[PDB]
């Protein structure tokens, strides 16, 4: 809902309902954000794509 | 998908008349022409009759020509078949089915399509004989391991066998029907379970004969 | 032909005749059946044949 | 993008020597430097730590072009910045990049044995560009408008 | 940390770039860290680059996040001296047919 796949991965405190969850399609909402400690990911898209697959 | 209910099965004494009625829903009955086909127990597929989407064209099998009749009602979504002067060569399963056929038996709207609507119903069993419908008799037989239940003495064929309220689906062997010089039927249902399951767990078989109001259960074990 | 026949609704190809005992119209069957089978095969090839692509 | 539309912006380079020049970048018979870059060198033998923030309050993305000076020798580095080694950190709310000057002799080009490594950083509307350094910084002068155009480039010797 | 299972493991870790220098001292009692995550077939060294960042949620610092895939029979090794955002465990990573899609559709 409010969580990009990366925030669910790291475990942003609002993104806890996703712990240990599986999926076939992840629907990333445009309203999502991050309400935790800032960070950036070298090769964001690569990590996102491999975690998705 | 499509859901139909079939009515009119049973036992009709020789020379008498049957009455079958297939009523379906979930599709547009008004468009499709229907077929009646029959299958003699054992093997064989014999076509019976065909009716268009309005009733204009009705055609019959040479084997039943002049002694059978087909009909349909579109307001009730019902297809029906009548046949008189029945003999032992007519006892069979009767399928109501939409078969591929010449186009004019179907509506103008459904001549061209990519799906080619099709369906068969379950069989409607009709048997001809002196109607002495009686209740079955069930005896459990028992001593790698193998145990079963044998049910004899029943004329109407639709017999079902379950095991312990229907849980065992493995190794279940249901045997084909057997006809003798008499008119009764016999049928056994067995299962092979290896020899380390006597005190581990013991089983009970169940025999359901619908057209006699029969539910007979019985435990299986050695003497 | 100069045009088509609109009154024909039990077929696609037909004969029209005018003899001393009246005029009449009747559609040919097997030609229409052979023309419907080919279009149905075309559709069956086209429709419903879609392959999966996941990621 | 399809445009070189440039707009200077007044950063607070307080305490350093701006407008460094060189004898290999000759403009109008006098030594000069890239017209869009500002070579920051030491002032009074002291290079104070630079922490300069430039906002973005317009309605378009801005493209900032900057760089880092890798000098050929070590006393070159001292002469220019009065300190051993620099460390450049250009950051924004959504991005960051740290660059380290790698001192060492290079093959002489136009009698220059040193180099400049050039980087770019895109600042979105409402973002805030931040520059932090301690030397070897080739600061930007302003920003480029960058558009969603239909322009392109082609290498050709055709007249 | 070894890997004695029959599948690949995905380890997620990171490095903390703090905004100031006494922040670094306060947190790690030393000047600068140096993280080296290695395996028989791989290695990566990351250096924390101390410096003020634009404040986000009043935080002027950052975290750079990296991932490392450990094959069966491999052995993950972590070496550091500060600024390390250690992992807690591992993710199962499969050869699935799942994917992702960005959409505001209900
Ligand atoms: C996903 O994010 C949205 C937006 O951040 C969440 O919507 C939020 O819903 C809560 C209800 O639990 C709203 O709370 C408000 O509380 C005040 C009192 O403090 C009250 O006056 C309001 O009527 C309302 O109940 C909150 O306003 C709203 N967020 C925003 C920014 O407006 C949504 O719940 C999140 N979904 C999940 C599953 O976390
Ligand atoms: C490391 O070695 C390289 C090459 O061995 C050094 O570069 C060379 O330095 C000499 C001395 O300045 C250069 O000679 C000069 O050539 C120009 C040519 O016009 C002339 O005007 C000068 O009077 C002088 O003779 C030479 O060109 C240069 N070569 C290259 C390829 O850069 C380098 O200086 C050494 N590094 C250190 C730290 O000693
Ligand atoms: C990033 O920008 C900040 C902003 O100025 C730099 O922090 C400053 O760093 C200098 C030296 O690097 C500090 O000066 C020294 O401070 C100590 C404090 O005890 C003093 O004893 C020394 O004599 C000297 O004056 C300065 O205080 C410090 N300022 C703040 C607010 O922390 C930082 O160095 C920059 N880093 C990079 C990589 O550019
Ligand atoms: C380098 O310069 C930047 C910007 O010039 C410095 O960041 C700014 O630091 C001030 C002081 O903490 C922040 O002000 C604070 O704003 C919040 C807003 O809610 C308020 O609650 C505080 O009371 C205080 O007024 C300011 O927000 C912040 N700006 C940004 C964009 O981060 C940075 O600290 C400097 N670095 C060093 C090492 O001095
Ligand atoms: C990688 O991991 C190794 C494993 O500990 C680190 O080696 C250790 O490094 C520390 C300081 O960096 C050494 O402590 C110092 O040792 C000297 C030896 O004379 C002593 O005089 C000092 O007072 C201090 O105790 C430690 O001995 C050393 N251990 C080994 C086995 O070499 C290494 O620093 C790590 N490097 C990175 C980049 O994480
Ligand atoms: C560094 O050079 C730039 C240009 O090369 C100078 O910019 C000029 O600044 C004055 C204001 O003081 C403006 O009126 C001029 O229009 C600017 N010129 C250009 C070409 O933009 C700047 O003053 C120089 N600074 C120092 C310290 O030498």
């Amino acid at each position: 809902e409010n969580c990009t796949l990366i925030d669910a991965l790291l475990g942003d405190p609002q993104c806890d309902g996703f712990q240990n969850k599986k999926w076939d399609l992840f629907v990333e909402r445009s309203k999502a954000y991050s309400n935790c400690y800032p960070y950036d990911v070298p090769d964001y898209a690569s990590l996102r794509s491999l975690v998705a697959s | 998908q499509v859901q139909l209910l079939e009515s009119g099965g049973g036992v009709v004494q020789p020379g008498r008349s049957l009455r079958l009625s297939c009523a379906a829903s979930g599709f547009t009955f008004s468009n499709y022409g229907m077929h009646w086909v029959r299958q003699a127990p054992g093997k064989g597929l014999e076509w019976v009759a065909i009716i268009s989407f309005d009733g204009s064209k009705k055609y019959y099998a040479n084997s039943v020509k002049g002694r059978s009749t087909i009909s349909r009602d579109n307001s009730k979504n019902t297809l029906s078949l009548q046949m008189n002067s029945l003999g032992p060569e007519d006892t069979a399963l009767y399928y109501c089915a939409k078969l591929p056929s010449p186009y004019y038996f179907d509506s103008r709207f459904v001549w061209v399509a990519a799906s080619a609507f099709h369906f068969w119903g379950q069989g409607i069993l009709v048997t001809v004989s002196s109607a002495s419908t009686k209740g079955p008799s069930v005896f459990p037989l028992a001593p790698t391991a193998a145990l079963g239940c044998l049910v004899k003495d029943y004329f109407p064929e639709p017999v079902t066998v379950s095991w312990n309220s229907g849980a065992l689906t493995s190794g279940v062997h249901t045997f084909p029907a057997v006809l003798q010089s008499s008119g009764l039927y016999s049928l056994s249902s067995v299962v092979t379970v290896p020899s380390s399951s006597l005190g581990t767990q013991t089983y009970i078989c169940n025999v359901n004969h619908k057209p006699s109001n029969t539910k007979v259960d019985k435990r299986v074990e050695p003497k | 032909i100069e045009n088509g026949w609109e009154g024909m609704v039990d077929g696609w190809y037909g004969f029209r005749h005018q003899n001393s005992e009246g005029r009449g119209q009747a559609a040919d069957l097997k030609s229409t059946q052979a023309a419907i089978d080919q279009i149905n095969g075309k559709l069956n090839r086209l429709i419903g044949k879609t392959n999966e692509k996941f990621h | 993008s399809g445009t070189l539309e440039f707009n200077n912006e007044s950063f607070n380079w307080t305490g350093v020597t701006q407008n460094g020049t060189s004898s290999a970048c000759i403009r109008r018979s006098n030594n000069s430097f890239f017209s869009r870059l500002n070579w920051l060198t030491h002032l009074n033998f002291k290079y104070p730590a630079l922490n300069v923030t430039m906002p973005n309050n317009e309605q378009f993305d801005k493209l900032y072009i900057w760089g880092v000076h890798h000098p050929g020798t070590d006393k070159d580095q001292i002469f220019l910045y009065a300190q051993s080694s620099g460390r450049i950190t250009v950051s924004t709310k959504r991005s960051q990049q740290a660059v380290i000057p790698n001192i060492g002799s290079r093959p002489r080009i136009r009698n220059i044995p040193s180099r400049i490594s050039i980087y770019w950083t895109i600042v979105k509307p409402g973002d805030i560009l931040l520059i932090n350094s301690t030397g070897n910084l080739i600061a930007p002068r302003g920003y480029f408008k960058i558009r969603s155009g239909k322009s392109s480039i082609m290498r050709s010797d055709a007249p």
